[PDB]
């Protein structure tokens, strides 16, 4: 075979940022069990987006949700830093 | 449950009401810039959607009882539910609660399918299998009123609770009041 | 209630298949007319007012109804406040306006009207109304106090083995077959003395085989029931069926007790009565010697 | 002939440190002096410890630094009798004392609670500067029908000044305010309450908020009185609903509603238009001729209801003045007595009906069509009348003067002022003339010493000696210095937040003069300071930028204030301000309880030099025995008008 058009490319690209996410949310949704109800009451939201999202196959659902779940994935560390 | 909206499963509902909070008291033993002493604090805002107004006072041998003007803190979402719960119902009476649907997107009406909770202490229009749901149309900047006949089964303290999703948007809130059962 | 009167009358209208008139009859119990007032009513899911009678109820005067309201399509006006200028203290003041299902939905719940002075606002009434529940007000079963809910259905192709799943599950405390003595009926809840005539399965009853029980139902479900007395039965449900302590104690029929008419002794000589009565007659053996297969 | 002269606050205070100035006038070399305080009368020697000498050096100026105990000593003032004894001469005044330790203030977490919900508060413990101090405190919770169900007693000390406290409101009692009480251990009549109200409610989701276009209604204003009713969420977002309002006449307590001034009204994009009417008033309780209705007010009460039907708010306006005249015209701000010949600095208030001071409006006097003068932001205006060296009481009788208002509309008011009643008739006097604006801390003051007095005995003065009142204790007493051929020195005031909110100034001469009579002038002045918090406090956001925060989230909340201080904090849903925003606690309120406290009764001056001292908080007690009408009055002059 030879190479990917522009679409093909980018759509490939952020799939498999975007499941490379998904792949590690379960380790996060349980890191939200110590933290206060946001944290669950948020990163549940954010994990549906996403699944719903990558099966979609739309750029725009894919990285939209991409970053969702990166700003959750990480008010999560910043969270559990000031607790040891 | 990957309709183009979120299953109610994972609707964690906010919960914490209390018109006040944060009875805190600090002290500023950081290192004096211009004299002024800084903190940052740390706080987790409650569920309520409302604006919060945080009082301060201090007091410093040196300088004496501060009065901090009050400051406003809004709470904010563009999409949530209003759970419009009276003080008191009366076990074995019939009344009506509303849940005002707000909507503040700028453009595009919402469709929301919302959902009463399933109460055993309450003959809802809900049962243990079968839901209580309607899919239904808030225009923008405006609320539909969504109201809800129940009957309160069992004395003391229960719990409404409502949850809606909209669809293709993939926002949703959850809201869990309770209020007071009291007997004739 | 006594400030207010309210008769929240649902007919149809003659003359779709589907829209009905809504009228309210209100009074002020007190020496004067009462100043501006509310109706704060809300449609019956699915159910909504026909814009055209709506204006023609504004546009007059003692009356009227926001813009603001007037505006949404007919459709999106789930509920809706209508404002009095007056509630004579004198006469029923009335009112009505076409109202069109334009949804069509199983278990349409009961829309309600709500009224008042805006001064006071714990001084309320509110009616229910409701297309066929009697007067808005659910179907709850209530002896004395104590009250539970019954706004499931009434029971439930049949078999052998589609009742040794059926009853066998969780729920399934008591099994019996039982002969009818006293069929009452009330304006409120109807009940049932039946006599057990052989206890199928145990349960958190202690009753001797011959005792009799009794059960209540719902006044709502004349229909799917029917009942000739010293007819026997086949039924079964769970324990959270009974009705107060013991040993004066009561079965509760709902949706997770099971109903079926069971034969006569010279009734299953039929032709067509010989798929039951074999049944039946094999399901006792398997519930007597055996038991449940889990 | 040397004097020796003993100046101490009217009041004293238990359990505090005060104040006084000791002076040797005309004395040469050092001169060491003893002070006691006993106890009145007899002797108990409370306080003896401190002794002190004037040197040279110091102008002979003294520092008098005391604390009275609290030892077993009603309805009958105590005092007590200062002993200041110069070398072997022994100068004496007998002084009135008050067992008031100083203030309480109480906050509670909201104001207004349901049966059930636990009710938090603070007790703030402070001395007469504001400073915290610790002592021991009572703290009772009536009921609505005033009957104690619950006290504690607690002691303030190394708290910081901060008694935290709760309360579990039981499930069945009474609804109605009640009221919590405190007192210090040691002065249980001196009592400090705050109330809270108990209720059965559900929070409003919005405010609604009613509005006079004027803060008054104007009784010929073919109009009515017009308003605009406005309803906004609480999470800011304009409401869509309708409003019933309604109107009503006070007189005094009484209330009469118009019951046909009833209006139903539609609130679009968050507002509302609608107005009762004259026509709609009189006639409406029997239309019996307006004029007679000046002085009673107006109310309006709103009703929102969401077009949902959900949520309803109650809201009123109440007190709307009914007035001729849109300002009123106040001289309690200025002295009651005047210098004859000397300029005459009139500070007059105007305020709006309602009681706020009026911005920018012109005032001027009786007599001169030219002298005109704004107010400035704090509802004063400063006007100055050269006064004629006539032994004639001095009537001035002030208008005010606004464009776009008739004569008939304006506001006057007269107020008499009398000369100051010198020694031996002798035509001697001192004026203090200061440039008046907003004073601030930080910010210098000048203070003009103006000399009024034949040459004859001008070389003479040398110096004046000058004090500074504040919350009712010594802030401050120096000495400004002087030149003969002088008669205007100016002092340089340093102006530092000690001062706030408002200080009093007192300056006075001393010499011998005429035919060998022992004289004293002098003169006081009153400025009120903008008044803010002693140091700072002040709590911003924490995320510099940012979108609004949502239900649960973490939020950084920043706090600036002064180095050690203590913050207590507490946030509140401001729904429930829509049912109930009484009894919080502002610095305000502070403030206010700290003015009403002073011992200073009168704007500046005195009838004679001996009043100068008795109306500022105040004794001067001298050698050559001319002291001041000795003071036995806890309270200022019970208002004569
Ligand atoms: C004004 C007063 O009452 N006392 C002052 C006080 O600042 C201190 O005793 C000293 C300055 O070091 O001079 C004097």
């Amino acid at each position: 075979t030879s190479l990917p058009t522009s679409n093909e490319y980018q759509n490939e690209k952020l799939a498999n940022e975007l499941k490379s996410l998904l792949d590690e949310l379960n380790v996060n949704e349980l890191a939200t069990g110590s933290l206060n109800t946001y944290y669950k009451r948020t990163i549940k939201i954010s994990g549906q987006k996403a699944m719903y999202a990558l099966k979609s196959k739309d750029f725009k659902k894919m990285s939209e949700a991409k970053y969702q779940l990166q700003k959750i994935y990480n008010e999560i560390d910043e969270a559990l830093k000031s607790k040891y | 449950l990957d309709e183009d909206i979120i299953a109610e499963e994972n609707i964690v509902s906010r919960s914490e009401f209390p018109e006040s909070w944060l009875w805190n008291v600090e002290d500023l033993k950081e290192p004096p810039k211009n004299g002024i002493s800084t903190k940052l604090m740390n706080i987790f805002l409650k569920d309520s959607i409302t604006t919060w107004e945080i009082l301060a006072v201090s007091m410093s041998d040196k300088k004496g009882i501060c009065v901090a003007d009050p400051f406003e803190v809004t709470v904010m979402q563009d999409f949530f539910i209003d759970l419009r719960l009276p003080y008191s119902v009366v076990r074995n009476e019939q009344v009506e609660i509303r849940a005002v649907l707000y909507n503040y997107r700028q453009n595009q009406e919402l469709k929301v399918r919302v959902e009463l909770l399933h109460n055993p202490a309450f003959c809802s229009l809900a049962t243990t299998k079968r839901r209580h749901q309607q899919t239904v149309t808030i225009p923008p900047k405006s609320s539909l009123s969504v109201p809800y006949v129940i009957v309160p089964l069992k004395t003391g303290l229960q719990e409404v609770e409502v949850k809606a999703a909209v669809y293709h948007h993939f926002i949703s809130d959850g809201v869990r009041k309770s209020l007071k059962v009291v007997p004739e | 209630c006594n400030k207010f009167d309210l008769k929240v009358t649902i007919k149809p209208a003659p003359e779709a298949k589907n829209t009905m008139i809504l009228e309210i009859c209100t009074r002020y119990r007190g020496d004067q007319d009462a100043t501006m007032s509310i109706l704060d009513i809300s449609m019956m899911t699915g159910f909504a007012p026909d814009t055209d009678d709506l204006k023609q109820l504004a546009n007059g005067v003692d009356r009227y109804i926001s813009k603001y309201e007037l505006d949404k399509a007919f459709s999106d006006r789930n509920t809706l406040i209508i404002y009095l200028d007056k509630v004579s203290h004198s006469e029923d003041d009335c009112l009505a306006f076409k109202v069109h299902q334009y949804f069509n939905v199983e278990l349409i719940q009961p829309g309600a009207v709500k009224v008042y002075a805006y001064y006071n606002l714990e001084e309320s009434c509110t009616r229910f109304y409701h297309p066929e529940k009697e007067d808005g007000k659910l179907n709850k079963l209530c002896r004395d106090e104590l009250c539970r809910c019954a706004e499931e259905n009434c029971f439930i192709k049949v078999t052998l083995e589609e009742r040794l799943d059926k009853a066998c599950e969780p729920g399934v405390d008591y099994v019996y077959k039982t002969r009818l003595v006293k069929v009452q009926l009330s304006n409120d809840f109807d009940e049932y003395i039946m006599a057990i005539e052989q206890t199928i399965k145990s349960g958190s009853d202690e009753v001797q085989v011959g005792q009799q029980r009794t059960f209540i139902s719902p006044i709502k479900c004349r229909e799917a029931l029917k009942l000739e007395e010293k007819k026997h039965y086949l039924m079964w449900g769970l324990s959270s069926d009974f009705w107060g302590e013991k040993p004066n104690l009561s079965y509760i029929i709902g949706k997770d007790t099971w109903v079926e008419h069971w034969p006569e002794e010279d009734e299953c000589q039929d032709e067509e009565n010989q798929k039951q009565c074999q049944d039946l007659g094999a399901f006792t053996e398997s519930m007597v010697v055996f038991g449940c297969p889990n | 002939s040397p004097m020796y002269s003993i100046i101490t606050p009217n009041i004293l205070r238990l359990e505090s440190e005060e104040t006084m100035v000791l002076e040797a006038h005309d004395a040469q070399g050092d001169v060491p002096v003893t002070v006691t305080v006993h106890d009145f009368p007899g002797k108990k020697l409370v306080l003896s410890s401190e002794k002190t000498v004037l040197t040279p050096a110091t102008n002979h100026m003294g520092n008098v630094t005391f604390t009275i105990p609290a030892n077993r000593e009603k309805g009958r003032n105590k005092f007590v009798t200062v002993q200041a004894t110069f070398g072997t001469q022994v100068v004496e005044k007998v002084v009135l004392v008050s067992l008031q330790s100083g203030y309480l203030f109480i906050q509670t977490d909201k104001t207004i609670y349901t049966p059930g919900s636990t009710v938090l508060y603070r007790i703030f413990t402070v001395n007469h500067k504001l400073l915290p101090v610790g002592r021991t405190v009572m703290v009772n919770i009536e009921n609505p029908e005033g009957i104690p169900v619950k006290q504690d007693s607690l002691s303030s000390q190394n708290q910081l000044g901060v008694l935290p406290l709760s309360w579990d409101i039981p499930e069945l009692v009474n609804m109605g305010q009640w009221k919590i009480r405190a007192y210090y251990e040691n002065s249980p009549q001196q009592v400090f309450s705050t109330e809270f109200e108990v209720k059965e409610y559900v929070l409003p989701s919005f405010e609604v908020i009613v509005e006079p276009t004027e803060k008054f209604y104007y009784i010929y204003n073919e109009k009515g009185l017009e308003v605009t009713i406005t309803a906004r969420f609480l999470y800011g977002k304009k409401v869509e609903g309708t409003a019933f309002v309604i109107f009503g006449i006070q007189d005094g307590e009484q209330r009469i509603s118009l019951p046909e001034s009833l209006k139903r009204i539609p609130i679009e994009d968050g507002s509302g238009e609608v107005v009762l009417s004259r026509k709609v008033l009189l006639d409406g309780v029997q239309n019996p001729r307006a004029e007679d209705l000046v002085g009673k007010s107006l109310y309006v009460s709103a009703t929102v209801i969401l077009h949902s039907g959900s949520d309803m708010v109650q809201a009123e306006r109440s007190g709307i003045p009914i007035v001729t005249s849109p300002y009123q015209i106040h001289f309690t701000k200025t002295p009651k007595y005047f210098k004859p010949g000397m300029p005459f600095d009139l500070m007059v208030f105007v305020t709006n009906p309602d009681g706020s001071p009026a911005y920018r409006v012109p005032v001027a006097v009786q007599g001169e069509d030219t002298v005109q003068s704004l107010t400035q932001g704090d509802g004063v205006a400063k006007l100055s009348i050269n006064t004629h060296p006539s032994q004639k009481p001095l009537s001035i009788t002030v208008r005010t003067k606004k464009q776009e208002l008739s004569e008939a509309e304006q506001a006057t008011r007269t107020m008499q002022a009398l000369p100051y009643s010198t020694v031996g008739n002798s035509n001697n006097y001192l004026h203090l003339s200061v440039l008046r604006t907003e004073l601030r801390p930080g910010e210098t003051l000048n203070v003009n010493f103006l000399l009024r007095m034949d040459r004859a005995h001008e070389a003479k003065i040398r110096y004046y000696t000058y004090l500074i009142m504040n919350k009712g204790r010594l802030l401050k007493a120096g000495r400004q210095v002087r030149e003969p051929g002088q008669d205007l020195v100016v002092l340089p005031l340093s102006i530092t937040t000690d001062f706030i909110p408002s200080f009093r100034l007192v300056a006075y001469y001393t010499l011998i003069g005429a035919s060998g009579q022992r004289e004293v002038v002098a003169d006081s002045v009153w400025v009120d300071v903008k008044d803010s918090c002693v140091g700072s406090l002040v709590v911003k956001s924490g995320q510099s930028e940012d979108r609004q925060p949502v239900p649960g989230q973490q939020m950084t909340l920043k706090i600036e204030g002064d180095h050690g201080a203590r913050v207590v904090l507490v946030a509140v849903d401001k729904g429930v301000f829509v049912l109930n925003k009484k009894n919080k606690l502002t610095q305000s309120k502070i403030w206010d309880v700290v003015e009403k406290a002073d011992i200073g009764c009168t704007p500046g001056s005195g009838k004679d030099y001996a009043g100068v001292f008795s109306d500022a908080g105040l004794t001067f007690t001298s050698s050559s025995g001319q002291q001041t009408a000795q003071r036995a009055e806890l309270q200022c002059p019970q208002p004569a008008a």
